[PDB]
């Protein structure tokens, strides 16, 4: 895998006809919190998420502040 | 220095969300389709959206096609905006992501996007979403 | 990249030490016993980008973590 | 299901913290000195000490002694414990660390904490720290 190319950088990793684990749980986590949590936070309830499916995602941050997604 | 800091999220726009979604390849790679891919781009589309992101989609792209569409966003003044959210979703090959032709390396894409080749984007968050083998 | 669940890889890229390591110990010293671990992680990012290198860490975490003293 | 949900913290002990630092290599690996590297690890000791860690250090092991001491820290049970730290300070390549001797891959050292081999730190977090 790849790594963040450098500041500020996150990567997001993942590892049916509706679709994929984790993009389905990194969905509907976004739905539901996107709008008011920090974006790790977030990512890091997908890694709880999908591993209890029966895999686990990953991300790696080089971000240096906290990132929301306020409704502007 | 504040351990509470936040990116500032104040932009007049929120920032673009590029989604390449690949199901079907040239044949002679001998790779499967991706059955579910369509309903991942739709729900990475409907979501972002909802948080404020233009959500640009392309389909199979060949990788020229891939190539020119990613640098043509790279080279846009992000000035603008709060972030950029960049996925791929298609087969992956040691650290590559295939398009429709042919692998290309993600640090070739990422690259894009450091700060001396994208002087818009210095200190907003860049995201990759990558949905890969 | 991490093994499997709940692994956290911090990942750093003079006889005073690294830039890396000074810059996590001295932020575990200050906030390592209050701050969520992957917020201090970030903290550190941005102590050694400040530096004139830039750290990452790949999480695998499930869940909030925290160094509360016992 | 809980979004501000925190890991357990409340066992007997906080875990190891182990540290494995190496200042100089088997000559013929032709490796440079990694000069400042106790001054890191003296300062990683006396963070996580503080933090209620028991630390632990092995300065230039060799490629036998450290596997085997990891391995020995895997199959010791931490039922009891919060955590587990394991720090490396050394040279690395690829996915590979530098003990004194050879190198190591570290998806074999991480291995040995996976799940499936360590029962008693399932759920709990498995911290690597590395400074290649």
């Amino acid at each position: 895998y790849t790594l963040p190319a450098g500041a500020d950088f996150l990567m997001c990793y993942s590892v049916t006809v509706n679709g994929s684990w984790y993009i389905q749980d990194l969905c509907e986590m976004l739905g539901k919190y996107g709008s008011s949590l920090e974006f790790t936070e977030l990512l890091t309830l997908v890694n709880r998420k999908v591993s209890q499916r029966r895999q686990v995602p990953c991300f790696a941050s080089m971000l240096t502040k906290k990132l929301h997604f306020f409704p502007k | 220095f504040d351990p509470a800091e936040k990116y500032k999220m104040d932009h007049r726009r929120r920032g673009i969300a590029l989604i390449f979604n690949h199901e079907r390849f040239f044949w002679h790679l001998t790779l499967p389709e991706r059955r579910g891919t369509c309903a991942d781009r739709d729900n990475l589309t409907r979501r972002f959206s909802d948080l404020g992101f233009e959500v640009k989609c392309f389909n199979d792209l060949k990788a020229e096609e891939l190539l020119l569409k990613i640098h043509e966003v790279s080279t846009v003044s992000h000035a603008d905006a709060d972030c950029f959210v960049c996925v791929f979703l298609s087969h992956g090959e040691g650290n590559h992501i295939y398009a429709y032709d042919a692998k290309i390396e993600i640090q070739t894409l990422t690259g894009l996007f450091k700060g001396d080749k994208c002087h818009s984007l210095v200190g907003k968050p860049k995201i990759f979403i990558i949905q890969a083998c």
